[PDB]
């Protein structure tokens, strides 16, 4: 209830919160905190589509592209109804999977010599077809 | 006399979505027998609207006189001219206006300032800072904004655009605002909106807080596993 | 003094856009007022319900045959108030239409969702309508709560709570994902009242479609 | 319908000692009917069927009405310790699309130690 | 003729154990001959009734021929297994010198050496 | 009625160091009466070309009738302002007991932060 979310990233596990302490009495002595909570994953793998890629043991966080807003936003100029580019620096790599996403992928099953490709399930449960 | 003509800029015709010609008259003795004429290139008249203002300390009077014309006719390039008749002045005053042509056109880029540490010491005011700069050409509009209702324009003051020394051909200007301390230490947010030709969208905005700004703890945490391969 | 009728907005596309045209007593003129914000502009859509206001201008005239005379008050509204009836308007008088402008105003189309691919209604695939497209809405966050403000809506009754077991009989769609990290907490009125991200901007594909199942 | 389970265990430690070969079973277990097809691949090669045994279906003792059975492959000792990727590819009906695999090799599964590194820049950026 | 079979105890696997649902453990015997494997479990030096483990019948082996291989698995409660107690694989053939063999297994197997980690904080 | 100005210091822009051309460093004075002010630039005790900064013009304040203010800005490399170089924005006011004031700021000014970083094995 006391901390404010600031981003909430799934693919890098990143999390955000700030708060505000009233630290003694003075209010010009006020800490401002930021929390920083970060979950690796070290059984998966570099590329998370692909089972045959190579392990991953390099992990590399920047912060100045994960606070990032890029989404237009509505502003009201007494005349008219204005869209608006919150920011201007707007191929991310995902290190762990989306639970809201569904990860599939191509396998050869061969059976009395003929061959049928078939969808396959790389996640444990995720999202039913 | 002295009479002065600013054209109408794009800041201007992206809020009023109207194009007026102004022909300021300073220095005026005679407001009974005075012509403020608008013309175009050929010799054509344009209907005027002229306005009286009170009077002034050194005995002059001021003359504003506003023509209207469509932006399809005036950015095509099309020249106008202004002329003052007086009955004291042998001969009226000719004093043309024109947009330029052929300037290339730079993103401008926006930033801005939290207070200085050293002034909220004073339990007075506080002062934010938004700066844009190296844009061409020298037309810019910035406003600010609070909750989404606009501020009372004097809260606020915005200076001309200036040439940059180390850049030729780009410029920059500022922005101050003033708030009080309390209002500052409580965690308002302002806004600088900010507007000009070469934007993709021809609108940006920036918002600044006390809470989103230079934080004196960073508690990193860092937790490792081998069996969460994936994030709700 | 005269009582607005009605605005109809003719002499445009639709009866969203158009010239502002005050219904005067038997006869009708065109009005110019000054000071013409969006503020009268949103009271002036909010007559005809197209919806919101978007945008006001003043046009030059370049013989566009303005035979309808023009009105002799002002017509100041808040905005948030009533119709054009419930503003205050000034004693007749001259008029403040000096420069011989037309007035212009844009609302938009309203809103309208429906289901398709579901037997006799009241089920399928959700489609919504804006800018005059349709589209889908990503099911990346698709509680029960907001599965019962569209049935209502429709008059299809509560849900049912039919799983995923029989959202496969209507498959993917092919127009645009409008709608995205839709949340909806109370019943409201309708599903653009509740808190999306932003018309046009997903992350989502066509296979991951909302398919809702009411009573019927 | 009961979804199956599937889980790989590496090779023993002290199997690869002697240097002569190493063995690596996919077991499949939680599922009814009795009816499975386990195939087993290298980097999406198909093997043969014949590197490759399987046992037919055992009640669980624990849980009736959930069945297990598992595939046993063999390599040879040099060929694991390359560092080569192995596949387990199970079909059963109840699965949501009916076919689902796993993979393990010599870094993954009972590893000797963990490398990681980590970098963290650009702390003190902008944020709003 | 006779050979000598060897066996292999092999732990639960970690993602089973991340659901704390249940263990499960394996005892491979392979590479012997004729047909007559007798295997069972013990648990801190007594024996455990025959309804908590299955063994399997003897099948050739493709790869050698005139080689058999056989497997036993037995089901474990997670959180017994995470107490730290210890389990038993016996294998009684003919063939042994001394007709009896055992194999022993823990929580504690697999785990591992190094855990060489860095971090860099670049604050540029 | 002459009044004493108050000088302040602003540190240049992070996003802008972050994205390595240069930074902008703000001389902001206000409080004197009568408008009647003039501001320098100088480096390591040695005053910079007059062609390095810009200078405002008086103008009135608003809020407190009365009272004018402007400011300055010089733009440095990167490279330069990150070697620790150090600048100071000199202004002269007769209301001034020595008719002299300074501020001066650097990349070290700021307040002392901390890191409590933890990592967890399991
Ligand atoms: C990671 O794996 C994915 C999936 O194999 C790669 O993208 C696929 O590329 C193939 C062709 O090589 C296409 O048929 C697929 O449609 C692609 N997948 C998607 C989702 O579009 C991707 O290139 C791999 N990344 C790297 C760095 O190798
Ligand atoms: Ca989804
Ligand atoms: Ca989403």
């Amino acid at each position: 209830d006391e901390r404010i979310v600031l981003v909430d990233n799934k693919c890098k596990c990143a999390r955000i919160t700030s708060r505000i302490i009233r630290s003694s009495e003075d209010p010009n002595e006020d800490i401002v905190e930021r929390n920083i909570r970060i979950i690796v994953p070290l059984n998966n793998r570099e590329n998370i589509s692909d089972p045959t890629s190579p392990l991953r043991t390099r992990f590399v966080y920047h912060l100045s592209d994960l606070c990032k807003k890029c989404d237009p936003t509505e502003v009201e100029l007494d005349n008219q109804i204005v869209t608006a580019t919150q920011s201007n620096i707007c191929t991310e790599t995902c290190y762990t999977y989306d639970r809201n996403k569904c990860y599939t992928a191509v396998v050869p099953l061969v059976y009395g010599g003929e061959t049928k490709m078939v969808e396959t399930a790389l996640t444990p449960d995720a999202c039913y077809p | 006399i002295r009479v002065f003509a600013i054209p109408p800029s794009f800041a201007s015709i992206f809020l009023t979505k109207s194009t007026k010609l102004t022909c300021l008259v300073t220095d005026l003795t005679t407001y009974d027998s005075v012509t403020i004429s608008w013309t175009r290139q050929n010799g054509e008249a344009v209907k005027t609207h002229t306005n009286i203002s009170e009077s002034h300390p050194n005995a002059t009077f001021s003359a504003v006189g506003e023509a209207s014309i469509c932006e399809d006719d005036w950015n095509s390039g099309e020249r106008f001219t202004c002329t003052v008749t007086h009955t004291d002045l042998p001969s009226p005053l000719k004093q043309t206006i024109s947009r330029p042509k052929g300037v290339a056109l730079h993103r401008p880029d926006v930033y801005l300032l939290p207070p200085a540490r050293e002034q909220l010491n004073l339990r007075e005011s506080a002062t934010i800072t938004c700066l844009v700069t190296g844009f061409s050409p020298a037309d810019v509009f910035v406003q600010w904004m609070q909750r989404g209702q606009p501020l009372s324009p004097e809260k606020y003051v915005t200076s001309a655009p200036m040439p940059e020394p180390q850049a030729p051909g780009r410029y920059f200007a500022h922005s101050i605002l003033t708030v009080s301390e309390e209002e500052w230490n409580t965690g308002e947010t302002y806004t600088c909106v900010v507007a000009h030709e070469a934007l993709p969208n021809r609108v940006t905005e920036r918002t600044v807080d006390k809470s989103t700004g230079k934080p004196t703890l960073y508690n990193v945490s860092l937790v490792m596993s081998d069996t969460a391969g994936t994030c709700y | 003094s005269p009582v607005p009728e009605g605005v109809r907005l003719a002499d445009g596309p639709g009866h969203c856009k158009g010239r502002v045209e005050v219904k005067h007593q038997n006869q009708w003129y065109t009005v110019c007022q000054t000071g013409w914000s969006l503020r009268a502009a949103k009271v002036v859509c909010r007559q005809l319900g197209c919806g919101r206001a978007v945008l006001t201008q003043k046009r030059c005239n370049k013989h566009a045959y303005g035979r309808k005379p023009i009105w002799l008050s002002q017509m100041s509204c808040s905005g948030r108030e009533a119709t054009l009836q419930d503003c205050p308007s000034g004693p007749w008088g001259k008029n403040t239409c000096n420069h011989d402008e037309d007035t212009w105003v844009e609302c938009e189309d309203p809103f309208d969702l429906r289901l398709v691919g579901g037997d006799n209604l009241c089920s399928g695939r959700l489609e919504v309508l804006h800018k005059g497209v349709w589209g889908s809405v990503c099911d990346d966050n698709w509680g029960e709560k907001e599965d019962q403000v569209v049935c209502k809506q429709l008059g299809c009754g509560k849900s049912l709570s039919p799983s995923f077991r029989d959202r496969k009989c209507y498959g993917p769609g092919v127009g645009r994902i409008w709608l995205d990290n839709v949340r909806c907490s109370g019943e409201e009125q309708s599903l653009e009242q509740c808190q999306h991200r932003f018309w046009g901007f997903h992350d989502c594909t066509h296979q991951e479609d909302v398919a809702v199942i009411c009573s019927g």
